[PDB]
């Protein structure tokens, strides 16, 4: 029985806290890392980083 | 050859009236008034032709 599967040859415990970062992986919060810029040109005026 | 000047431009005589200094977003902006309608320009890029 043990033997159907086989998880991933990973411990049957580990492979729950990866259940977590999987999820802590995709959390917005953690994006840091932008796609795309766009060129333009207007004037750095009251500069709100976003 | 001298560049003549396009429909829009408006015709202002120049004067010491004009150019005040103000205030807008921090920084003393220089601002140009436009006398037809009084509305400062701050900012060099963007006045009116």
């Amino acid at each position: 029985e043990a033997f159907r599967w086989s998880r991933y040859f990973l411990d049957e415990l580990q492979l729950r806290r990866l259940s977590v970062g999987l999820r802590l992986i995709t959390n917005p919060r953690i994006a840091r890392r932008f796609n795309g810029v766009r060129i333009m040109y207007l004037t750095d005026d009251d500069p709100d980083p976003d | 050859f001298v560049p003549d000047v396009p429909e829009g431009y408006v015709a202002v005589q120049y004067a010491h009236r004009l150019f005040s200094s103000s205030l807008a977003n921090k920084r003393n902006r220089v601002t140009y008034t436009h006398p037809p309608t009084g509305m400062a320009y701050p900012s060099p890029t963007g006045r009116p032709h």
